[PDB]
């Protein structure tokens, strides 16, 4: 609620957000940082191995 | 140990896949890059021949890639690294 | 029931979320004026009532009531409407008085309700006026369950309420234990005709009848055939009567949609037993028997109206005809020469109704198409294929078509100069996810419909109709649908009290000429003044024999039922009777929605739907609170984006989906490249780092 | 011990169309079993007759009234639903009605065909009056089971013609009861009294052969067959 | 009762019925 | 799940897989086709829908178990056949309910839909740690009557020696069962089988055995009845033997062993074994419902005339000018209400234990005592509009029939109650909401803060003779944590080091130690900025294991508060406290 | 009257008797039309033959103990039921069983007479501690079903012959269940599903085509009635 004095103050002071809650994410669209939005589980590296690839 | 034999979405079993991973949200990722690799291979199999590899095992009549994504992951057949 | 209805809300009046829960709690002065069972369910309780059954309106605008006014406890005949205000200054006695032959009280004292409105005692000498019969609190729908003295108020509200939704059947068959209520409030219904004028039949056919009036000038009745209701139901309507019959003023002689004989008939008799059968009616679901769809004991009739209409537009005048643009030729063979389908088509879903197309305007075709149309040598058309296609889901035949036009003086709104409608009807039968009920409250959908043969059957091998649940009974209080199924049975079997030397104890005072009664008998209880738990165990020990001497329904009211699917019987007497059931109007083929990729607001890019569009299911809040719960980003991400706004989302997922591809990961969707600039448009420099 | 006889089935005619049927002795439990196993397929597994569509001349569709009958044509098909035809020949043969001025139209008044018949010449069909005239022909056909209306638009029907509900069921009521002996020395046996009642078409000795022609030919791909 | 044709449907009440139903659509 | 609705979702998939095997010449001929309804179609769609799981939801979503994926499969007509042991989790009834359903699209939607939402995962509340797939109504007074004991029944453990043998041995549940067909045995009848396949109980095979007691193929005569040789026919192999007549109870933690010492895929194949024994035996249960088998107790008149003469004698006391209005109306409420359940006990000692409408509430099936007695025997004192009792009271029960006056009054509280309940369910949303609002920035973090600091809980205070017995909310307070440091009973040594789970048996450990202080890490300390660490969090309540690094454990922890609040009903006493 | 199918009876073979037959595809509703009398036939309609009573020397009136053997009386018996035997001379055929000094008797312990059989002869009887030798007389005859303990026709007037519960039919234990194959290209079929564990006495394939004869010659009793009638018919093979 009053949205015009909760930005005409952040704007002042040139704050900056850190996207850290899931309600931010949510609100910008962006993927919320819980479960399997979090960096360590979603930049996971798949390839298959050299012994199982040999047999091809 | 021997409880009986799964149908369907239930195989393979989750508890003896939660061992080839350290939490389920790994292993969801895992299975879904598996799965679109498999898929991807599928696509370019009509021209000049490309390095994505699979599908390991060999897969049944007509298998969504994400199970044939999870079997091989049952059996030990490719690694990962997190984040 | 939709009349007599009173709505504290509404003009002139208070609201529905501006007025405490004080004009919602019934008032002791409620009785006699306004029923405290029947009122809806949902945020309505107290705000929209009923009328009674004996009040009357005042002059003013004051509810009254009848009463008899006692005079030295000598109860006359003087009925006085007395209204809310100088009924609380006097005493009022109450309905079921032990009156000798005069109107003396037999008994010394007597209830009575004084003025503040508590329930106190008195001797017989203060009552000065007496209730004229019992059931006065009650409205007129309740008033029509029997045993209403045994079930609790939640139940019976429902059963109230659960009965002004049944549909008319085909059969409309009357139901065989109900109370006085019955005949008395179809021939006020106004769906009953009624003869006028007590002459003689003369000439009757499923059209119309005429009656010979004793002097001279006859008059000529036009019943109503298959005409659409406001819901969808059928209004039918046939004669009761010969050609040679003599009529009397008032008796019937059509009956109505759910009239049988003249009187209220909402459903049908159906044997039922109370056991609980291998899991198939779980928690208030419902097993039926093959017989209900075979012999069209719950077949109904329903009959829809779709309307379109052809206007004049910026480009010209859109014309419904039977020309159209690219089309087949097998999408033609029901439409008559002149557009509009002919009466008796059986359509299907997705078929045409009408005839309709509309000016194209003008553009411009890309090279690929201008190359297609010369290769097939079909020159493109100024017109578009707006036509009337049936919606999803719905077939029947067409039964009527109606036509107005502007140029035939058929006058209709601005700017339209054809109007058409289009009757289809259809004979649904009972199926599952079909919702039944009671009178009782009792309610569920139709879970499953096991064949005649297996069901378990009476000793002679009578199969069982309706299965109900055991542990719905107990713990809902509306142990009422228990009695009737017994009496049900006794009514249908049919009695003869053995007191052929002197009338049993149990059985010496409630009527005369009921100690017997043949096979498949009416009978009644009104609503608070019936049958007695010590009359019904009278009435279950004399059960005569089916064809064969051989009593099926021991005395406690339970027979020996076969399993018809294993072939052995059961190890213990089960409870078996004849219960009166309704089928209510929640069909499956309402409710069932779905939509793969529909029409989309053009404000908002959501989806959206009307009559012929699947219209999107909503992904509420807490939906979402769930789905971020399980921790299932992706899940969450592809309801709120690829599925509801992102317009160059939606059709680049379904050409992947359509061309075998992976489904693009999703990113930042593009309803955040507007944020910015709403935000820019406040001189707010905002910039991702 | 191994008692050793055949069981033995006879008949006793109570009526027309019923009849029990005593078969003994079987080993203990095995009564209720073979009643059940009877009376399941009897019920289900009968071949029979039964019109399968009517077309009537001045009606287009089955929501309509005739002009001079009593009944509407909704009507005249429910009771048209209890008809008891019994057809020989393996094909759709027709019958026709045609009935005028004022009378009943009582299912005794068709022109059954050579081959089929009607068996309950009493039913009642419709009511007309002096300017009443009802012609219609009704399809016969062959079959088992229940089938419902075939829908119109699925076959190359006209406007006219007006599919109906097909039941092909001679057997009418099915039930049976075990007087287990079993008396306590360990020499027991069973007997069990099948009870059948049929709508007049086939009577129950040709329903109870139907019904254990086909208990045989499909219990012995069970058989030494494997 | 008190209606021409109306069917016989016996009646398990005890006591009478001074004043008969009004006309329900009155109001 | 319907055909039609099936046809529909899946719409693009089957236009697609049905244009390699060609069935149509385009997309546009197949959409066109699909539209039509082809013949074609339905071989495409069920290879289609195989493995491919849809998302259903029922709102409101109170839970986060109110949005659970399933493996569809195609069904005739229009109703979503759902199983009757997700009814629990979804509070879902079938009196006209409605379920909608969604479809993911893409491979991570899928995969989530497989691992993390699918129905066989979440057996336990994430609330309270117990199982939701247990049975119920019906399963319940199925395995009641199918592992219940009759003295004198048929067949019974005769053994009469000095003429005869025993006569009541059985050489294993194979010679049982056929002597069961027959009518010599009856399934509730105390015998003695020789089991060859089932684990002796701990007691038992402790002596018998002793080294390696295992059950795959020894030999162990034991006296039960045959019900509960065919009951723990359903439970694993290595389970041991119960013999104990299965009330709801003793089910409810029967499963939450199985949830904890075997993995997650036999508990949901054991829960469906005892489903389908529970309805099969329920069926036969013969628990029918006639008014001749709802009894009325045989003395009330005389109970009703005591009370009569004391609330005579109050109300003239009241008259004379005693006592004033309100001491009379306190007075009648009080003689009232002792009324009231000096005839209920009366009622409940005239019962029998067999009585249908009695046993379906002693095995926990539902409903409770309370109803019962307000079906025979008396109502009692019926609420009013505002809040206050009626001193009236409502005497007859809703077996005899209420007359018209006490049917009226008690409308009111019949009236208020649904009244209360929409206005109850309709604000517990925006407890529900804020604490949702409040708790969204606690997601853990990182796998331990190894930190120091930690709560203490009670375990068991002591006690003069009891020298020690348990907390009674311990399950709810010291059960899914880890130790902060390490537990020790007097000098001694070591009892339960840090970093431990304190489940069962520690517990069990730690109480024969004597201890009645265990400190106890917990997120009242958690050291880290932003989120909490896993450690400090302790166990996870629905996967039965250590909380994951990504699990938003705020909205769970709200859910589960803002959940059951619809059951709260009354300085405040319930919800608005 | 064609069934427009056929039923195929696939056989599975589970541990060496415990095979597990499947019907398909049968029309609805035939699974429990037929299941049901398939196990009641297989249970209680094949012949067999069985011990009926015994008696062991020094058990009179002393009915639960043995000297020198660790099993007692009333384990004996319930270790002889469960001895599948063979005969084919239908009649009380008795047999004796004796062994001395200490040792565990067997099986093949026990010679039986000219026609009856031992098909396990390493199952364990009893155990004789030492120096006592133990001696009991058998009585084997045929049957079927499963006839509890024949109290003889003396109820005292024998000498103190134990009469045992009797386990004629080979097979001892049948289950059952359907299913709804292919609703759509089938609408709606069953498909049976059997599980039948045999005693050694005979496989379990050899046990149900028996039961397969042995109630096509009880149904044919109503068949018989009129030759020419008009029913189901499946064709050929
Ligand atoms: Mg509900
Ligand atoms: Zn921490």
């Amino acid at each position: 609620q009053e949205t015009t004095r909760v930005l005409t103050d952040a704007a002042i002071n040139c704050r900056s957000d850190k996207l850290n809650g899931l309600k931010e994410n949510v609100i910008i669209g962006k993927l919320i940082p819980a479960g399997t939005g979090i960096n360590r589980y979603r930049n996971i590296a798949v390839q298959p191995t050299e012994e199982a690839r040999a047999a091809a | 140990g021997g409880y009986d034999t799964p149908l369907g979405i239930t195989n393979p079993p989750i508890d003896e896949l939660l061992d080839r991973v350290s939490s389920k949200y790994a292993l969801v990722i895992y299975a879904a890059k598996r799965a679109r690799q498999i898929n991807d291979y599928y696509n370019q199999l009509g021209e000049g021949i490309l390095e994505y590899v699979g599908p390991l095992v060999e897969p049944g009549l007509q298998e969504k890639p994400l199970s044939i994504a999870l079997r091989e992951i049952h059996a030990d057949l490719l690694e990962h690294t997190e984040g | 029931t939709h009349k007599r209805r009173l709505s504290a809300l509404g003009p002139g009046g208070l609201s529905r979320e501006r007025a405490g829960l004080e004009v919602r709690d019934v008032h002791p002065s409620h009785y006699g004026r306004m029923c405290p069972i029947e009122t809806p369910e949902g945020p309505n309780i107290g705000l929209i009532g009923s009328l009674s059954v004996y009040a009357r309106v005042n002059p003013f605008g004051f509810i009254e009531t009848p009463y008899r006014k006692v005079v030295d406890g000598v109860v006359s005949d003087e009925i006085v409407y007395l209204t809310a205000d100088e009924e609380d200054r006097h005493v009022v006695a109450q309905a079921n008085s032990p009156i000798d032959a005069d109107g003396r009280f037999v008994e010394p004292r007597v209830l009575v309700r004084r003025k503040a409105g508590e329930v106190e005692y008195v001797p017989s000498s203060e009552v000065d006026y007496m209730d004229v019969s019992p059931r006065q609190m009650v409205s007129v729908a309740t008033a029509m369950i029997p045993f209403l003295e045994h079930d609790d108020a939640n139940r019976a509200l429902m059963g109230a309420n659960m009965q002004r939704q049944a549909v008319p059947l085909v059969r409309s068959e009357a139901p065989l234990v109900g109370t006085g209520m019955e005949l008395r409030a179809a021939i006020d219904a106004g769906d009953v005709v009624v003869a006028e004028e007590s002459g003689v039949i003369e000439e009757v056919s499923a059209d119309y009848i005429t009656v010979m009036h004793d002097n001279g000038t006859r008059r000529t009745y036009r019943m109503r055939k298959f005409a659409r209701s406001n819901h969808g139901t059928c209004a039918n309507q046939c004669p009761i009567v010969d050609a040679g019959d003599r009529v009397e003023a008032g008796q019937v002689i059509a009956d109505g949609p759910c009239t049988d004989d003249g009187e209220m008939a909402l459903g049908k008799n159906l044997l039922v037993a109370i056991m609980p059968w291998e899991g198939h009616n779980y928690e208030d679901a419902i097993i039926l028997s093959n017989r209900l769809v075979e012999e069209d004991v719950l077949t109904s009739i329903h009959i829809e109206e779709h309307e379109i209409d052809a206007r004049d537009t910026k480009l010209g005048a859109e014309e419904i005809t039977r020309d159209i643009p690219n089309i087949s030729d097998e999408v033609l063979a029901d439409l008559d020469e002149r557009g509009i389908v002919r009466i008796g088509a059986e359509v299907r879903d997705g078929d045409i109704l009408v005839g309709k197309v509309t000016p194209k305007g003008e553009t411009e075709l890309t090279p690929e198409e201008r190359l297609l149309r010369a290769i097939f040598g079909e020159k493109a058309r100024e017109v578009r294929d707006t036509s009337l296609k049936v919606p999803h889901g719905e077939s029947g035949k067409v039964i009527g078509i109606r036509v107005f036009s502007r140029e035939d003086e058929d006058e209709l709104p601005a700017g339209v100069n054809e109007l058409v409608r289009v009757y289809v009807a259809q004979k649904r039968k009972i199926s599952d996810g079909d919702k039944l009920a009671g009178r009782h409250g009792n309610k569920g959908v139709i879970g499953k419909i096991l064949p005649v043969e297996d069901m378990p059957f009476l000793a002679d091998g009578t199969p069982v109709d309706i299965i109900l649940n055991t542990h719905g009974v107990p713990r809902r209080m509306n142990i009422g649908q228990i009695l009737e199924t017994h009496l049900g049975w006794c009514a249908h079997s049919g009695w003869k009290v053995d007191a052929a030397k002197g009338v049993p104890d149990w059985a010496a005072r409630l009527p005369d000429e009921l100690l017997e009664a043949q096979p498949n008998a009416i009978v009644s209880t009104p609503v608070f003044d019936g049958a007695q738990e010590a009359e019904l165990q009278g009435l279950l020990s004399c059960t005569l024999p089916n064809r064969d001497g051989d009593v099926l329904v021991d005395a406690d009211g339970k027979a020996m039922l076969f399993d018809g699917r294993s072939g052995e019987p059961f190890p213990y007497p089960v409870t078996v009777g004849y219960m009166y059931i309704m089928k209510l109007h929640h069909l499956v083929d309402d409710k069932i929605h779905a939509r793969s990729t529909g029409p989309y607001s053009m404000i908002t890019q959501q989806p959206l739907g009307g009559k012929a569009q699947f219209g999107g299911q909503r992904f509420g809040e807490m939906e979402c609170w769930a789905m971020q719960a399980y921790g299932a980003a992706y899940t969450l991400q592809e309801l709120l984006t690829i599925k509801s706004d992102d317009t160059v989302g939606r059709v680049k997922v379904y050409e992947a989906i359509v061309k075998g591809e992976n489904i693009p990961e999703p990113g930042i969707p593009e309803s955040f490249k507007v944020l910015l600039k709403e935000l820019q448009s406040l001189c707010l420099n905002v910039e991702v780092l | 011990m191994l008692i050793s006889q055949r069981p033995t089935l006879s008949e006793d005619v109570l009526t027309d169309n019923r009849s029990q049927f005593v078969i003994e002795p079987l080993e203990p439990g095995f009564g209720y079993t073979l009643g059940n196993s009877l009376r399941r397929t009897l019920l289900s597994s009968i071949p029979g007759a039964a019109v399968t569509s009517i077309r009537i001349d001045g009606v287009l569709h089955e929501f309509t009234t005739v002009p001079g009958v009593k009944e509407d044509v909704t009507e005249i098909i429910l009771n048209l639903k209890s008809l008891v035809v019994s057809s020989e020949e393996d094909e759709p043969v027709t019958m026709y009605l045609r009935k005028q001025g004022p009378g009943e139209v009582t299912a005794g008044d068709i022109v059954p065909p050579a081959g089929v018949t009607v068996h309950n010449p009493g039913m009642h069909i419709a009511t007309l009056n002096d300017k009443g005239k009802l012609e219609v022909e009704l399809v016969v056909e062959r079959g088992r089971g229940y089938v419902p209306a075939v829908q119109n638009r699925a076959s190359g029907a006209e406007i006219g013609r007006i599919p109906v509900d097909s039941i092909y069921s001679p057997v009418l009521k099915v039930t049976y009861k075990v007087d287990a002996t079993r008396v306590e020395q360990r020499t027991d046996f069973d007997k069990l009294i099948l009870d059948v009642e049929t709508k007049n078409s086939i009577s129950p000795r040709d329903a109870l052969a139907s019904a254990g022609k086909t208990l045989v030919e499909l219990f012995g791909l069970a058989r030494e067959l494997n | 009762n008190s209606v021409p044709g109306a069917p016989n449907r016996v009646s398990f009440a005890k006591l009478r019925e001074p004043l008969e139903v009004p006309g329900l659509l009155d109001v | 799940l319907p055909k039609l609705m099936a046809l529909e979702l899946f719409k693009p998939f089957v236009m697609k897989r049905l244009v390699d095997l060609n069935h149509a010449q385009n997309i546009k001929s197949a959409k066109r086709m699909v539209e039509r309804q082809r013949p074609q179609v339905w071989d495409v769609l069920e290879e289609v829908i195989a493995e491919h799981p849809v998302l259903l939801n029922r709102a409101p979503t109170l839970h986060r178990l109110g949005i659970q994926a399933f493996e569809p499969m195609l069904v005739e007509g229009k109703a979503i056949q759902l199983h009757p042991l997700v009814c629990e989790a979804f509070n879902a009834d079938f009196d006209g309910d409605q379920m909608a359903v969604h479809l993911p699209l893409s491979a991570e939607a899928q995969a989530e839909a497989r691992i993390l939402m699918l129905s066989s995962n979440n057996i336990l509340s994430p609330a309270s740690g117990r199982p939701l797939a247990m049975p119920r109504l019906d399963m319940v007074t199925g395995l009641y009557y199918l592992t219940t004991e009759v003295p004198g029944d048929t067949g019974e453990y005769q053994p009469a020696s000095g003429d005869h043998p025993e006569t009541g041995v059985y050489s294993s549940p194979a010679e049982a069962i056929m002597a069961a067909d027959r009518g010599v045995l009856s399934v509730r009848a105390k015998i003695k089988v020789r089991l060859t396949q089932l684990r002796p109980p701990v007691e038992i095979e402790a002596e018998l055995f002793g080294h390696s007691g295992w059950q795959p193929g020894d030999a162990w005569m034991a006296e039960t009845t045959l019900g509960r040789v065919m009951f723990n026919e359903l439970l694993p192999l290595g389970y041991p033997f119960v013999n104990k007549q299965m009330h709801k109870k003793v089910q409810a933690a029967i499963i939450n062993d199985l949830a904890e010492r075997y993995p997650m895929i036999v508990v949901a194949q054991t829960v469906d074994k005892l489903k389908d024994a529970g309805f099969y035996w329920a069926t036969r249960s013969g628990v029918t419902v006639s008014m001749a088998d709802v009894l009325v107790p045989p003395r009330k008149k005389e109970i009703l005339d005591h009370y009569e003469e004391r609330a005579d004698k109050v109300e003239k006391q009241f008259q004379r000018g005693a006592l004033n209005h309100d001491e009379r109306n306190e007075a009648l409420v009080e003689i009232w209400k002792e009324a009231t359940d000096e005839v209920g006990q009366a009622l409940r000692e005239h019962y029998p234990d067999d009585n249908p409408i009695i046993t379906i509430v002693d095995s926990g099936a539902t409903g409770n005592f309370t109803q019962t007695r307000t079906l025979a025997g008396m109502k009692g004192l019926v609420t009013n509009p505002k809040g206050e009792f009626i001193p009236r009271p409502v005497k007859s029960s809703f077996r005899e029939g209420l007359t018209v006056l006490e049917y009226f009054i008690n409308t009111h509280g019949a009236r208020k109650g649904l009244a209360d309940t929409a206005l109850r369910t309709a604000d517990s949303g925006y407890l529900t909401r804020r604490l949702v609002d409040v708790s969204q920035d606690v997601i853990v973090r990182e796998h331990d803060c190894q930190t120091e600091r930690g709560i203490v809980v009670e375990l068991a205070e002591r006690a003069p003779d009891g020298t020690l017995i348990r907390d009674p909310y311990i399950e709810t307070s010291a059960y899914a944590r880890t130790l902060g440091t390490d537990a020790v009973d007097e000098a001694g040594n070591v009892i339960v080091e840090r970093g431990q789970d304190l489940g069962d048996p520690e517990i069990d450990a730690l109480l024969a130690a004597g201890i009645t202080q265990v400190k106890v890490r917990s997120v009242l300390t958690c050291a880290t900025s932003t989120g909490v660490c896993a450690t400090c969090y302790g166990r996870s309540m629905a996967t039965g294991k250590l909380v994951d690094i990504g699990e938003a454990v705020g909205i769970v922890a709200a859910q589960s508060i803002g959940e059951p609040g619809t059951q709260l009903t009354m300085i405040t006493g319930g919800l608005p406290r």
